[PDB]
């Protein structure tokens, strides 16, 4: 973070930071805070971990009247995907969101099984739209979090009562979700643009009448709704 | 104890002591047997596939607490001596009844 | 303590090694030996091991140990309903790779440590068995497609050539290899 | 619920509790599968048994009907009173009742069963044979889907303590376990600085 | 402290006392009275003292102990299952010894210590309640074994005589006993 500072206000780069493992951090620090006859915190981490995480997280952003700017993305392990661990509890309280892998997702052969629903960028509204990515990216969003929400409840919801019960929209929302699964989140190693990921978007929720998308307004429908996922 | 059915067959049923309506279209079949149904005192009643694939699903909403009545799909007329599938009806039942339609 | 993996030294070790060979007592309790459980081991040298594999036993094994890893998968997807009802009631598509996964198990995934040629196999030889049951599952898929039953292919005698594949010495390989190729290739052609 | 090491042990309890009702309910299940499996093959048998009838019974009322004019059959059967010819009994499948229908035969009943069309009273016995059938196949069936119905119920449990109930007990388990552990190391911090200063004032001024 | 039976003092004392009488606050809580928890206690004395209760009680009085014990273990067994399913889902059989374990729980187990004549129980006066609902138990076990529902042997009036002996004096007891034991010969006896 000292080396990307420096390059980031001194030299106007803009910085992309990566800590591999902040799990391995942790336990270093209550190595060396059990070392000096500490009282301990919740499970032994040092009571001063939440101030020690701060002082490295708190020195990512932008500075008024510069052009460079240090973004920090943290990667963790929750130990036995608890998150009321530690580790990732501290982190979320210091950090603007998460994005969480969920272990389905991978079981079902997905890379990268980022997991949407309990994923959130505190930052994004004022990051998106017209001028910085494109217009319609916070409805369209907003659309594909709705629509994958009903789906995966409404799949929970076939395991009680099975699939010969449900209604047309039911069903479309199981499709959607399935479609969104295998093409969104898997994408393997293609470095996708933002404009072949909002593609790829209108596709899937071209799958969905357009009743149904009450975020998006009917303007950017009639923009970009009606493309076949068939083109790849 | 009713069956309904085409009017040609509907005669055999009051002919063996039963009694039996003639129907002509799947909508006449849903009027008869809700209008069979709304009275009690009827231990079976029949109707066939030809007009009413789910003789359960038209009246669930008055067995779901008193289902005495007994509901059951028969065959239809040109059907009954030309045959049907019986595999398939078993298919279709286990789908209905386990759900997993796969057996041999 | 009681095989409850949650231990803190085993999640130490899990952190830090590159390969997890679960050993199971189940699998054991079954004579099945080695007894070790393919669903919860795995390997992270794999990928960097595929090009020492196509220099140097075949360009080909890496795309047939994902194709076998591949059909454990789908036999393990079957347990439960196999559980529910009997192998007897499935669909001969997935009775086949039922009867594909029990062939994979017990003549290439078992291995007798006491055996005088069984207890040393080489990677041309296992690459040579996976090539043997592979070659037998897509003909046998291509004969469920030609309206060929399921009992009449498990009868055929290249399901005990396969058996025997693990007891031929190494030098004898190459040529039981081939033949049995041949033979496989020849079964599922004159079979109705 | 407070973390105490006698909770942790009822804990523990309920969650093995648990587990042995998730496998007793499998092997219910198993049991009701079998009977499901055996009850189909009846059911089949008792389906054909209803289309050899269905078969008999019209084949016989065609040729009445052009044979004999369908007025004189029509009459005849008119003479006959709409009876109720059968009784539902409910039979009790696995804890549950489902109505078994019983036939009389009422055939002393049927008031005036005469009539002057040849194939008539054929065609009665037929028809009748066919009821029978009918009443067999909807015996069955009832039976058939009553069982579906209950290994539907039993693997509804089952998901549901597979889901909902173990992992909820054990995550309150590791819950009860952090928080124990969590004492411990307080008393362990507690207990060092009392020796601290047992060695302190020792060392210091006995 | 706070009710937790693993505390220092409760686990030393438990190795070294003879008997044990663990209490229980869910008893308590719902007015079930002496409130001691039958699971967790124990005694080392029984064996020992079984001579006494020979020539002091009745020559059969342990085996009827034993057969209380046992028929209190049967219905700790089966509340495991009664709590998964209900127990309406139970067999008549298994229904019969929950509902004999309720019997011995009030009637037997419960005493009031404030009643002006429940407070105080003599040797035969326990002996006596306990083979009158012995006996009603093998009644009712060869009623259910011939088809007799269990729903109307628990509305038998000589089920409320039984869960009334224990407020019966002491001196007046051996009479009561013995018309308790003629109503449940008769009243078995009336059930076909």
């Amino acid at each position: 973070l000292t080396v990307a500072e420096y390059l980031a206000f001194e030299h106007d780069y803009h910085v992309l930071v990566i800590l591999t493992d902040m799990t391995n951090y942790c336990e270093a620090l209550r190595e060396i805070g059990a070392a000096r006859e500490e009282i301990p915190g919740r499970r032994g981490y040092p009571g001063y971990m939440y101030t020690d995480l701060a002082t490295i997280y708190e020195r990512a952003g932008v500075v008024e009247g510069k052009k460079g700017s240090v973004t920090q993305i943290p990667i963790l392990s929750m130990p036995d995907d608890d998150r009321t661990h530690p580790i990732p509890d501290l982190t979320g309280y210091i950090t603007e969101g998460q994005i969480q892998l969920s272990r389905e997702l991978h079981r079902k052969g997905i890379y990268p099984p980022i997991d949407p629903l309990p994923s959130l960028s505190r930052l994004m509204n004022n990051g998106v739209g017209k001028g910085k990515t494109r217009e319609d990216h916070k409805q369209v969003s907003d659309q594909l979090y709705s629509a994958y929400a009903n789906g995966v409840d409404i799949r929970k919801l076939v395991a009680i009562i099975g699939e010969d019960a449900l209604t047309e929209n039911d069903r479309r929302y199981l499709q959607f979700a399935d479609a969104f699964e295998r093409f969104f989140i898997n994408q393997g190693q293609q470095n996708r643009s933002i404009e072949e990921s909002l593609q790829i978007a209108w596709a899937l929720l071209s799958m969905l009448p357009q009743g149904e998308l009450k975020r998006i307004s009917k303007d950017h429908i009639g923009k970009y709704y009606g493309q076949k996922l068939e083109e790849i | 104890m009713a069956v309904i059915a085409d009017p040609e067959t509907a005669q055999g049923f009051r002919l063996a002591g039963l009694e039996g309506y003639g129907a002509s279209s799947a909508e006449e079949a849903q009027s008869l047997l809700e209008t069979l149904v709304e009275r009690g005192g009827y231990a079976l009643v029949a109707v066939d596939e030809a007009l009413l694939p789910d003789p359960e699903r038209a009246v669930e909403r008055l067995m779901r607490g008193r289902d005495l009545p007994v509901l059951l799909p028969i065959a239809g007329l040109k059907e009954a001596f030309q045959g049907h599938d019986v595999e398939g009806y078993m298919r279709e039942l286990v789908r209905k009844t386990i759900g997993f339609d796969i057996k041999l | 303590p009681g095989g409850d993996m949650s231990e803190p030294v085993t999640q130490s070790t899990l952190r830090i090694v590159g390969a997890f060979w679960r050993l199971d007592a189940s699998l054991a309790f079954r004579r099945h030996f080695p007894a070790i459980n393919w669903n919860g081991s795995y390997s992270l040298f794999t990928s960097a091991l595929d090009p020492w594999y196509r220099e140097n036993v075949a360009e080909d094994y890496p795309e047939l140990r994902d194709a076998i890893s591949e059909l454990l998968q789908r036999e393990a997807g079957l347990q439960e309903i196999v559980q529910l009802v009997g192998p007897d009631a499935l669909q001969d598509a997935e009775r086949l790779v039922i009867e594909v996964g029990r062939i994979i198990r017990e003549d290439f995934l078992q291995q007798n440590a006491y055996h005088e040629v069984d207890a040393y196999c080489s990677m041309k030889k296992a690459y040579g068995i996976m090539k043997m049951i592979l070659a037998f599952y897509k003909e046998a898929e291509a004969a469920i497609k030609r309206g060929v039953s399921i009992d009449e292919i498990l009868q055929l005698p290249v399901l005990e050539r396969i058996g025997r594949a693990r007891y031929v010495s190494e030098e004898e390989f190459p040529a039981y290899f081939e033949e049995a190729m041949k033979e496989i290739q020849g079964a599922f052609k004159a079979l109705a | 619920v407070s973390p105490t090491r006698m909770n942790l042990l009822q804990r523990r309890g309920q969650l093995r509790l648990a587990q042995k009702g998730v496998d007793l309910l499998k092997k219910k299940r198993d049991a009701l599968v079998a009977e499901f499996f055996g009850l189909v093959r009846e059911a089949m048998e008792a389906r054909k048994a209803l289309d050899q009838a269905a078969k008999e019974a019209y084949a016989a009322l065609l040729l009445a009907q052009a044979f004999d004019g369908p007025e004189v059959v029509a009459g005849a059967a008119l003479g006959v009173p709409p009876l109720e010819g059968v009784e539902a009994e409910v039979e009790n499948v696995w804890g549950s009742k489902v109505p078994r229908l019983k036939a009389t035969f009422p055939d002393g009943a049927l008031l005036s069963p005469v009539g002057t069309p040849a194939y008539t009273l054929e065609a009665s016995r037929a028809f009748r044979r066919y009821a029978e059938a009918l009443i067999r196949v909807a015996n069955t069936e009832t039976r058939l889907k009553k069982i579906g119905e209950e290994i539907k119920k039993t693997t509804r449990r089952v998901n549901a303590l597979e889901q909902v109930v173990i992992p909820g007990i054990r995550a309150q388990i590791r819950f009860i376990q952090q928080v124990l552990e969590q004492r411990e190391r307080e008393d362990t911090f507690r207990l060092k600085r009392i020796k601290g200063k047992i060695e302190a004032r020792e060392a210091e001024e006995e």
